[PDB]
């Protein structure tokens, strides 16, 4: 029954007649050998824990970034453009939490197979760049925000400029972008992982390259598999 | 406060559109009631 | 209704199918040529209390215990018989307090006709319930729901699992959550809910079968299978009747069967 | 009693018909949408309690958004039948009423059964479209079920864009039957394409397309 | 007609594994049938190893024609496809 089903060069799954069976293989366009169980950090926990983990307030002094983790800790309080950037990040995280908790996974399950193991990449960066010791980081907050935002628009599953292509591309990477935003959060990067500029750029490039390597190859006989 | 003002403006516009659509709907309700009375 | 046991039992009783044959215990045919009196001495008091066509008499003895267990009233059964039979049969029923619960009948060579009427009555008198739902069970379901603090906490709720399927009628019963009723037959799902719900139900059944013994299969394989099985707008079986009724080449189809 | 449950089922069917009309593009006032059961009993039922189906008929017109999106959307006439069994006489009378009162589409809800002659007369009512529904299958709105994702009919421009983007013929798309319950709920005609946005455990969201037969 | 202009090519810019296997096999067969080699071989003798060396240096003189389901095609040079 499934012998003549093959993934084509436009990403669709079709039979010998050219009839479309799936508009994207696996609804994500990924290979079955390239995914691993990972936890999405915005789904579980309480609202207090979520707020404590992700919210960064530059006005209140006891609910801000620690002063020993950043070299620019002095001229950071009181900014409004940066506070607007942080608020935009937090609103995006809240939208992701609402989406995952209400539409995708309603019973609270958060351990699902996804590509690009982020924990392994983060610990590899820590080992390579010697991110131990209490040394302050030179990684500015707008750099973090813009790096993550740009990374979330270079995960190409489909190529093209058509609006339908862009809509399908945005649909195909929703869960993975939620995972990336949940991990590479500003407070998490600055306090839990303690990345610097070089480590951050290495992590972004590695995520992009590994996501490119996890896509299914045209010509696969996925029906027989 | 600017965001609240924009939200109030959008709510007022939506309310005006709803009022106009209700005014349009009442004529259809009256015509349907008259035709159902004619059927009886 | 999901967190209360009594309302759940009320719904269960209202859903389960109950026929006359279930509560009936024995049926008898008696000869009595007096319309206003009777020969039987045990029932003479009750029938004369009531009073204060053909000679053939039809009285049936119903089990009290199972009639009370199903939570049924004799008047209800009398109205059901009256509705299905109009005025063609005169009906009387002993009250609740009677030692043996009985309900007689009189027609208005007819012994065989009365026998056929009794057999038909035993066969297809539906007292209450959805036809096709033979039995109903009460089940407790552990469901994880977020709290008011956002934390996920387990919970317990009541639900019904039946034997036999009638999705359309059970979905319309008041007290039933009509937006979540599920059937393990996806042909009925296709007839009631459409082809996308059929795809989801087919995946759920295949996942159940695979995952029961602890095995794990990646989602994309079963997704591709159910997408092939539902791509034509109807259910396509993995058989010669499904595969070989396609528009594929003759050489490709002949090599299967 | 049985009269109360008949009234309740009729009210649920009426609410589902209003929801169906609102989902197809026509405008139904929010007060009409949330019109409660007691108001229904007051407006329809008489002193002895029997309901008049002839008082439940209504009219509708498309919203400007729907009219801009779909240009083939006319006026809608919904009428419930008092006669339990609908013969060729009643179908012909309804067809005559629709032809004289220039309606684009008319929905005819029957109670028990429709005669085959009436069904055979349904296709010959062009350019107007008549659709028949049963009372019993309208008690519950199937589109509110958890297993039924949201279906959205596509415009001609959107269908052309889809076919150009994927470089497809119409026969190469996934199909949906004309007699499908959701297709009948949306009033799908042959050759029309619906967009089905769906939940996905691998990508979060997934948009599928099907073409009507 | 069926050809697709180089500016609007929408297929992946990476060499798939099937294309890599086929290109290596074809180039090895051609090298074993006395075709000129475009890279400097130090001491290599096996045609497959020479073909792999040519692939790593982007010197394979072959074109991949990728077919779309409708019949059109895109032409990609082996030197402009990214190989891991």
């Amino acid at each position: 029954a499934l012998e003549d089903i093959m993934v084509h060069y436009d990403g669709t799954t079709r039979n010998s007649l050219g009839d479309i069976i799936q508009f994207l293989y696996g609804e994500d366009g990924l290979d079955g050998t390239q995914v691993e169980r990972q936890t999405i950090d915005t789904i579980p926990g309480s609202d207090k824990a979520f707020h404590k983990r992700y919210y960064v307030d530059l006005m209140d002094e006891k609910n801000s970034i620690k002063p020993d983790v950043i070299e620019y800790a002095a001229d950071i309080l009181g900014d409004v453009e940066l506070q607007k950037e942080l608020n935009s990040e937090y609103e995006q995280l809240v939208s992701d939490r609402k989406f995952l908790r209400e539409i995708v996974f309603v019973n609270g399950d958060h351990n699902w197979p996804l590509p690009v193991n982020l924990r392994r990449i983060i610990q590899n960066a820590q080992q390579i760049f010697h991110l131990d010791r209490a040394k302050a980081s030179d990684l500015t907050i707008p750099e973090i925000i813009h790096g993550v935002r740009d990374l979330c628009k270079k995960l190409f599953v489909l190529r093209g400029e058509n609006e339908l292509i862009k809509e399908a591309q945005q649909n195909a990477t929703s869960l993975f972008q939620c995972l990336v935003r949940a991990r590479l959060a500003t407070r998490r990067i600055l306090e839990e992982f303690r990345l610097n500029r070089d480590a951050f750029e290495w992590v972004l490039g590695t995520i992009e390259a590994q996501f490119q390597r996890s896509l299914v190859h045209p010509g696969e006989m996925v029906g027989v598999i | 406060e600017k965001r609240l003002e924009q939200e109030q403006r959008r709510l007022e516009e939506a309310r005006k559109r709803q009022e106009a659509e209700l005014i349009k709907r009442q004529e259809l309700i009256k015509q349907a009631e008259e035709w159902n009375k004619m059927d009886i | 209704i999901a967190l209360d046991i009594e309302k759940a039992k009320v719904i269960q009783s209202s859903i389960e199918y109950t026929t006359l044959k279930n509560v009936t215990s024995a049926t008898e045919i008696y000869y009595d040529p007096d319309p206003t009196s009777t020969v039987i001495e045990e029932d003479f008091d009750t029938v004369e209390a009531y009073f204060s066509q053909s000679p053939w008499l039809l009285r049936l003895e119903l089990d009290r215990a199972r009639m009370l267990d199903k939570q049924l009233t004799m008047n209800q059964v009398a109205d059901k018989i009256s509705e299905v039979f109009s005025d063609d049969l005169f009906v009387m029923w002993s009250e609740d307090n009677a030692d043996k619960l009985i309900i007689r009948c009189r027609v208005i060579e007819e012994d065989q006709m009365l026998k056929r009427i009794e057999a038909h009555m035993l066969d297809l008198i539906a007292l209450r319930g959805i036809p096709g739902i033979s039995k109903v069970y009460m089940v407790k379901h552990k469901v994880s729901v977020p709290d008011e603090s956002g934390e996920y906490k387990n919970e317990e709720l009541w639900a019904l699992e039946t034997d036999g399927i009638n999705l359309a009628e059970v979905m319309a019963v008041p007290g039933v959550d009509s937006s979540r009723t599920y059937s393990n037959s996806f042909v009925e799902i296709l007839s009631v809910l459409g082809i996308e719900a059929t795809r989801s139900s087919l995946y759920k059944e295949i996942l159940n079968v695979i995952a029961f013994d602890g095995s794990y299969v990646n989602y994309r394989h079963m997704a591709l299978l159910v997408d092939v099985m539902t791509s034509r707008g109807y259910l396509m079986a993995i058989t010669r009747h499904g595969i070989n009724r396609a528009d594929t080449g003759a050489l490709m189809r002949c090599s299967f069967e | 009693e049985d009269n109360n449950r008949i009234i309740s089922r009729l009210w649920r069917s009426f609410r589902t018909v209003k929801e169906m009309a609102a989902d197809r593009g026509y405008f139904i006032s929010q007060e009409e949408m949330d019109q409660s059961l007691e108001e229904f009993r007051s407006k329809i039922c008489d002193s002895m309690g029997n309901p008049q189906r002839k008082l439940m008929s209504f009219l509708a017109n498309p919203t400007p958004e729907a009219l801009e999106k779909y240009s083939d959307l006319g006026t809608l006439w919904v009428e419930f039948c008092d006669e339990p069994s609908v013969g060729i006489k009643t179908m012909r009378n309804f067809c005559l009423r629709i032809q004289e009162k220039n309606f684009s589409t008319g929905i005819f809800i029957y109670q028990n059964n429709i005669t085959p002659s009436a069904n055979k007369m349904i296709p010959t009512v062009s350019p107007a479209i008549i659709e028949t529904f049963q009372e019993s299958d309208l008690v519950v709105n199937i589109t509110h079920h958890e297993l039924v994702p949201k279906h959205i009919r596509l415009s001609d421009g959107e269908k052309s864009q889809l076919l150009q983007r994927y470089k497809l013929k119409e026969s190469q798309l996934p199909r949906i039957q004309r007699e499908d319950p959701v297709a009948r709920y949306l009033g799908l005609k042959r050759g029309q394409v619906v967009k089905i946005i769906r939940r996905s455990e691998t990508s979060g969201r997934y948009a599928s397309y099907r073409i009507c037969l | 007609e069926l050809a697709i202009l180089k500016e609007e090519r929408t297929t992946t810019p990476y060499l798939t594994k099937y294309e890599r296997a086929r290109i290596l096999g074809t180039r090895a067969l051609q090298i074993s049938m006395n075709a000129p080699v475009l890279v400097d071989i130090e001491g290599e003798t096996d045609p497959l190893q020479i073909a792999m060396k040519e692939l790593s240096q982007r010197k394979i003189p072959l074109v991949i024609r990728r077919y779309l389901p409708d019949g059109s095609y895109e032409d990609w040079g082996c030197d402009e496809l990214i190989v891991d």
